[PDB]
């Protein structure tokens, strides 16, 4: 039933009796379900010390992973292009897929297209596909620029990509000259993260590699910026920002936050800004080139390297206070620029955030999950607050990665009780939050359901999370935060510390049996 | 205007390459009432013309997404790389009541991982390494099964040979699914085969049981998936007409309540696309009837309460009637407020293989009127249903392109529309209110009596938004 | 006893079985406590309908006030200019308080001074504590200037505020020319924000008033903006970078953006920034001056249009959405600048969030309190986004305030279960969200002890609290915030959604009874 | 050291007018000094325009002594401004059903417009009481804490509290403690002791009702600052006695008017109890003795002094509180005071803690190099001679010019203060540690609250944020 001046969504609805005696005859009548006291003799275990040894003896099986796959990086990187449409050459529910991914965390359109190789294409190759995939996108959508990438149906097949744009070239499908750049991104290697690797280096090789000899390092007297996978669109702003307070002539490579922030003026625009074809072209002339992420840049670095003649320095992404530190100063060695009043004030005002919440903060345990150089970065940020990052999880690391982490960790006495965990999931992350539970979990929307499951164990179990990271989907509008710089710094600063309070005034909420504690001034 | 909706249907097709023009043309039609053909106006269920950016998904989506996933006492292997999983975990609102990781598991995400090493050798020594660690892991889980993804068929594994001799280990329902997302043309076929590994793993498992004490009154709801708690809605009234619903599939279903539909007396088929296959292998092997029904809007609530009451005895008549009058203040009451506040305002859809066509009566309960709707993978069998449903010179769009879509909308120009989340944000942003079709915007349930005041209210809510006034600036 | 591992502090250590003894012991044995059960009954009693006409019925008792006294906003206003020293004239107790008020919201340092006048000033009065107290503060503290106010002692004994000053220049105390604007400020007339007013205009008048005969309105081509009582640091700056962003010639008259937020780079600074005097001796030459808080700013009005002759033009505090194009339009006619394409993209930026977050806030049901501009502003754009602000309470608002608001309400179907109430205190709230339950509350820290007070009644009763206001005491640098403008419009959609959202997560955590509308994707 | 901080007290004097140069010559002093009276001045006029840290009369009656007593309401009568400002500023820890039977964080006030200025409050305050008492009927009593307007405008609460009283047979208490009245909360201490003596204490005098114990005892000036009244009777009662009362923490009126019975008064806070201790002892024969529970020297100290005031089982007892807690601070200092040895601390507080917290710190092996009082008077400073060490330095209401100054030439590693002076020293690189509000820590009476007390000195002391206070590229 329902009271038409006061609608019930299906919560609380379901909640009504006749809905609930209704559930619970379904239930006996035809569930054939455990009973209850055999789920809860289970839910018990599985929290236990003997369940997550088990766990942990996993091979095969994966449980809740904290990754996706390479083409979504793909995608993602190359809508930070001018009037450039991403295109997966495969089959087209990956790219449905990849679009509602990024639909749901930016709340904005994301455009991208498939060839829609069938069946077919599996026995004959997709050629057919490109030529008219290519012919058809470049007269509906009118991009500047396509973007091809592969889904993992091209891949194993091995359809050549190289080829397949060369003959749609040749018999006259797109103009010859119609930039068209590609890279092979196959979804059962790496992440994402991968993915977004690969097409970079594509689309860098596509306008640099024939056109070296006119190029004279530090000509054009910028540095050149390299975001990698990067979901937040204050992370795109502080990092030009600084730059330009700097008076530092930089040129942002493959800079989304235009297409992923349109208005809403009445008209939908398909293409907002982006880096040009011309920055790419000019790129070389750059004193050098800084990767804001390095540890998943590896293939762009080595070409930069290798065929720019840039000296790469060796930066961490810039997070926290001394990585921010190091970032600045790098950059001012390279430009010439001196760090300006402006920067040296705005990094006092973090330290002095530093020092009026240090008594929240302080000894404050963490299990933590993203890609690699966001956990690095968390996790000295999370040191230089003396917090204490107790499970640091990344699905998608590796060793060396690892080893870098486990010498930061070392290197600081709130490392003491951390421990750094690759290729585990958010299934081996649950077990680690009730055999060692921290205070708080920092990571994306699927983490909502390992507080889901610490709470049905016990209130005083439940580890509530913080939600930084990608996706987040359960929380409106929080891509447009900041997570680099020393403003990135301060949005983490205050979510931590309100978070520990939010928490702390809930569990003194009590009257007269908590709210003693329950201060108006903390 | 039909002169105008075939000259912008010409128009906006002068964009296309010839080939993609020919193919085109022939999805988009404007409707005739001298014609239910079908056959004579639209053609349907054919490729996506490359590169035109499809609204579709895949045969996987079909399968493990719609069918397989919301099975909540089983446990679905993603069988492959690690997207289709992640993008597809608790993407679709499949309610279910169940101690998720425990003895329910329809939120989680398993899956093999493909990495190189299982393209080159085969993944089928890992599957059955998985099938144990599930087994070890999850002890409650009753039954599995195998959601194969594209790579699965491209390398030659066997994945019926591993749920076989798995199965027969473990004395355990493993089903091999092979909805390869390069199978048909979009998540259509994932329904057929989904359909088809039901009916060949698990339906037929209780076939010599003889214990299940059967009623007159015995009925299965077929093809609700319960978004946001549709079935839910829907079972309610059900039964308060006198029926039992020994089943519901996939929404809020047990695999056991799936392997008792062979008892029941009548199927009731909401989406007739998605399970029409089961049903007509239920009524050949077993002689279980089955029919349409709508329990969108109260038009068509009704309208389906007295003709599922038609087929058993008067009892069931009798309770219909109660049921009926029960709830004729509450959904008047619905219409009494929201009606005059959406009254002849204009709607266009976009959705997958059902709603396009199911939720029409609705719309006009409350007095809007449907200028265009379309599927993303319907058959000409659902066209020839969505041409009673549409009314004259109205246009019909069979898997329309992103930019078919915005062109239409700019001359059209309507008050509403409703599709999915990746066509949400292009009108939000062209001023065009826009409600969610597939997810209901978070909001349902939809289906029923208690549906249609939470309908009524979001399209309320969203139409008449003081936000859409304010789209361009005072000094523009 | 305590773990050396694991110490508790007062929370959760009282919790202990033997603290919990020991307390139950020393209320049996000799507290004389009320029964449990009557404790009970009184409290239900004061949740109804009954207790609440009751509480309406108050004419003399005061309870839980949501204002403070004059000379609080005296002192803010004065920390707004160029190495100004606030000095209130009267008893001492009154500027511990001030600045320890302040110290608590910003978690800066607060400078300001008192003459310590004593029981001896109500016989003879306080000029020999104005003088000594001048001179001591100039050779003390080396402030440019000294902004005077009175405590409600100096004030019922009639010390004369000018006449004291002009003796302790005629006899040699302080400088001649050293600048030293005054201002009367009773406690017991209006409240803080009169009180900034009072100081406003009498530091108006001291640099401007003597010297009108040189002025020519609009030949510096500049426009005079002020604050008022102003608490968000992100508001100052909001101000001064929309104008900057327009090309906008302006002067910020009373700007503490500096002092109250220092970085800590191992010095103290006592002063930081603020308006100079020159800004305020030049200020009549302005094309116009716009009043951020008008409904708290008519002393200053009057200066403005009676002696600088400047036409104040009628515009609302810029918060929401029409407010802030209402704000940029006024400004672009008075300056001649055209509002650029940036101000323009943002606008558009804050209507997309308008629509992807209105099926969260439609319908949704708020009480809220402050000040009288601020309080306006958020109903103004609670009713932009669809919301009911349906208790309205502003303790120090008036009649015409309350009038301005009631037509606003009767402009938009979303005020039509709105009351607006003046004069009445946080003890009043409390009834109407108990017997007019809502949704959820915006307000200041005072606020915490309501919501505490409608869990006790019941889970269901519970009226969640969102920190937007002034003091926030139990949270950390939300002082940080903006509420003004498109970017505070921003800062609050997103604060207010996701509040709602958080809510909706905790009602739906619970495994198996309600987590089927725990929704990943929201 | 010695003449080091003498030449650093002239040095920073000589930037005041020779009139206030003069005077605070007389409130800074070094540590024959069993005489305060002879080193340093104190209880004096505050000098205007210095920035003094003190408050005020009203402040040192509501803010601290009446405030606190949880089943009555108090009344700030007069403006706003005061009841607000203090508005559960002061963690004076309870238990209670707050609006109901308990009203120690809220506020009630008259909230004075200048109507009540010309024609006077007392029609207003009549009405305020019968108010209260339909809206909270479950409160014991009503104060009524004047603040400036009231004596200066020339109302009499006492008439009114004595009228209504008998109307409605309740306990109605004025207390005329105007911030004017005074130099500082000190005088409010005072005025709040005489109130509590005239209008409460006797109330129960004849009333021999009460079964009395040899063992009887109550906590007198301990304000349950986090909890340190809490952390302070449970050892007092281990040891076998019985806490009848504490005053004013968490304490209700019942407790105060039960007083008169116990066989001694235990004194924290000497400076604002030592009034209405004195006078019970003069009119019930009642003794009473000062104890220290700051750190475990002071309260194993005190335990055996309080102790050996009553018989062998009691003394016996202390030993075996003695020992129960003996593993437990053994191992707080073990972790705690490696870490935080040869660090020097510099405090300046309200009118105990800066002598009473001082063996605390040396508990961890820390070096209280300078001290001070907002409000304090020779007594208390005779008894900080005794705890403080050579050539350290002492200052008396202290400027804020001054106290910046001190720090600047001493360098210490650590200050303890209140919330006016934290961002200060934060800002100048150099720990600090609220030692009024504990920083919303605590509690640090007692065993249980040294860990609280030593977690917390060094947590800020060691935390990581100190060395980031100056940029790499300066
Ligand atoms: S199953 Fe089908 S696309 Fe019939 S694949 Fe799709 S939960 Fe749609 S129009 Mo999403 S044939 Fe269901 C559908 Fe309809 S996922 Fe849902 S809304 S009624
Ligand atoms: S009462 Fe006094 S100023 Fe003895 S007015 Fe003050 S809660 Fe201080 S040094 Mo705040 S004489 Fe208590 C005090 Fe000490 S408020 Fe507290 S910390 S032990
Ligand atoms: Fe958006
Ligand atoms: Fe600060
Ligand atoms: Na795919
Ligand atoms: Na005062």
């Amino acid at each position: 039933s329902q009271q038409v001046d006061k609608i019930k969504a299906s919560y609380p609805l379901f909640l009504d009796q006749d809905y609930k005696d209704m559930l619970a005859k379904k239930r006996d009548g035809f569930e054939e379900k455990y009973p209850q006291d055999k789920i809860d003799e289970v839910f018990q275990w599985t929290t236990t010390k003997e369940y997550q040894e088990l766990n942990f003896q996993r091979e095969a099986l994966t449980v809740n992973p904290a990754k996706a796959c390479q083409p979504l990086g793909a995608v993602l990187c190359a809508l930070g292009f001018e009037k450039t449409m991403p295109y997966v050459h495969g089959s087209q529910g990956c790219v449905a897929y990849f679009r509602s991914y990024f639909n749901r965390h930016f709340r904005e359109p994301v455009s991208c297209v498939s060839d829609s190789m069938t069946e077919d294409a599996a026995v004959f190759g997709g050629q057919q596909n490109m030529k008219d995939g290519l012919q058809n996108c470049k007269a509906t959508y009118k991009p500047d620029m396509i973007a091809v990438s592969t889904t993992c149906m091209a891949e194993v097949i091995g359809d050549d990509l190289n080829a397949f744009i060369n003959n749609s070239k040749k018999e006259g499908f797109i103009p010859d000259e119609f930039p068209v750049p590609f890279a092979h991104t196959p979804a059962f290697v790496g992440s994402h993260v991968t993915g977004w690797d690969n097409m970079f280096e594509g689309i860098a090789r596509y306008f640099t590699l024939k056109s070296m000899d006119d190029k004279v390092v530090g000509s054009n007297k910028k540095i050149n910026i390299v975001p990698g996978f990067e979901t937040y669109l204050g992370n795109f702003r502080v990092i030009k920002r600084m730059l330009s307070e700097m008076g530092v002539g930089y040129s942002l490579l493959s800079d989304p936050e235009e297409v992923l922030d349109t208005p809403a003026d009445g008209q939908f625009r398909m293409y907002a800004g982006g880096t040009t074809q011309e920055e790419m072209k000019d790129a070389p002339n750059a004193l050098n080139t800084v990767l804001l992420q390095p540890w998943h840049l590896e293939k762009t670095k080595k070409f930069v390297e290798g065929t720019w003649k840039h000296e790469v320095p060796k930066l961490n992404i810039p997070m926290g206070l001394d990585w921010t530190d190091e970032f600045l100063m790098k950059v001012s060695e390279i430009s010439g620029q001196p760090i300006p009043a402006s920067l040296t004030k705005e990094r006092g005002r973090l330290v002095d955030m530093m020092t009026d919440s240090h008594t929240w903060l302080h000894g404050k345990r963490f299990a933590l999950w993203g890609d690699p150089d966001f956990v690095m970065g968390l996790v000295k940020f999370l040191l230089e607050l003396g917090c204490e990052p107790v499970h640091i999880l990344c699905h998608n690391g590796n060793k060396r990665w690892k080893k870098a982490v486990d010498a930061i960790l070392a290197a600081s006495p709130y490392g003491k009780n951390a421990t750094v965990y690759i290729g585990k999931d958010l299934w081996h992350l649950r077990s680690l939050v009730f055999t060692d539970k921290p205070d708080f979990m920092i990571g994306n929307s699927y983490g909502k359901f390992i507080q889901r499951d610490t709470l049905h164990k016990g209130k005083e179990f439940e580890v509530p999370l913080i939600r930084i990271g990608f996706p987040i989907f359960d929380r409106h509008h929080l891509h447009r935060s900041t997570t680099l710089g020393y403003e990135g710094a301060m949005q983490i600063l205050t979510t931590l510390v309100n978070s520990i309070l939010e928490r702390l005034d809930e569990e003194t909420r009590g009257m007269q049996a908590t709210d003693y504690n329950h201060d108006l001034v903390r | 205007s039909r002169e105008e909706v075939e000259s912008l249907i010409q128009e906006v097709l002068e964009v296309y390459p010839e080939k993609a023009r020919k193919d085109r043309n022939k999805h988009l039609a404007v409707n005739d009432p001298a014609v239910t053909q079908s056959k004579k106006c639209i053609i349907s269920n054919k490729k996506s013309q490359p590169g035109l950016m499809t609204i579709r998904g895949c045969a996987y989506a079909g399968s493990k997404g719609v069918v397989w996933g919301p099975i909540k006492d089983m446990i679905h292997i993603s069988h492959g790389p690690v997207g289709c999983g992640q993008y597809s975990r608790a993407g679709r609102r499949n309610y279910y009541i169940g101690t998720t990781g425990v003895n329910a598991f329809v939120t989680m995400n398993f899956t093999s991982d493909f990495q190189e090493k299982d393209i080159v050798f085969g993944g089928d020594k890992k599957l059955a390494k998985l099938i144990d660690e599930v087994e070890t892991l999850f002890p409650l889980n009753k039954g599995i099964s195998v959601q194969s993804e594209c790579p699965i068929g491209l390398i030659g594994d066997d994945i019926e040979s591993v749920s076989k001799v798995k199965g027969a280990e473990l004395s355990k329902t493993i089903v091999p699914v092979r909805c390869e997302g390069f199978r048909g043309v979009s998540q259509s076929l994932g329904h057929h085969i989904a359909n088809d590994a039901v009916r060949d793993w698990v339906l037929g498992k209780r076939d010599e049981d003889t214990t299940f004490a059967s009623t007159p009154y015995d009925v299965a709801i077929i093809g609700d998936y319960n978004i946001g708690g549709d079935a839910w809605s829907s079972r309610i009234l059900l039964e308060e007409m006198g029926l039992r619903c020994v089943a519901q599939w996939s929404g809020d279903g047990s695999i056991s309540e799936i392997e008792l539909t062979p008892k029941v007396k009548l199927n009731l088929v909401h989406c007739y696309r998605s399970m029409n296959y089961i049903s007509r292998h239920m009524e050949e092997k077993y002689g279980i009837p089955w029919m349409e029904y709508n329990f969108f809007g109260p038009t068509k609530t009704i309208e389906s309460l007295r003709a599922i009451a038609a087929k058993f005895d008067e009892s069931i008549q009798k309770k219909c009637e109660e049921v009926i009058a029960k709830y004729k203040p509450e959904w008047e009451a619905v219409v009494a407020k929201y009606r005059p506040r959406l009254e002849g305002k204009r709607v266009m859809l976009y959705i997958g293989g059902l709603r396009p066509r199911h939720v029409i009566g609705a719309y006009e309960d409350l007095g809007m009127e449907v200028v265009g709707t379309g599927y993303e993978f319907a058959h000409n069998d659902d066209y020839d249903r969505t041409m009673k449903e549409m009314g004259d010179s109205t246009l019909l769009y069979d898997d329309v392109t992103g930019y078919e879509f915005e062109e239409f909308v700019k001359r059209i120009k309507p008050d509403l529309i409703g599709s999915g989340i990746k066509e949400k944000f292009i009108f939000q942003k062209m001023g065009i209110p826009f409600r969610e079709m597939h997810s209901w915007d978070y909001s349902g349930p939809y289906h029923g009596f208690d549906g249609f005041a939470i309908f009524a209210r979001d399209m309320d809510m969203t139409l008449n938004n003081p936000c859409w006034k304010k789209l361009q600036a005072p000094w523009e």
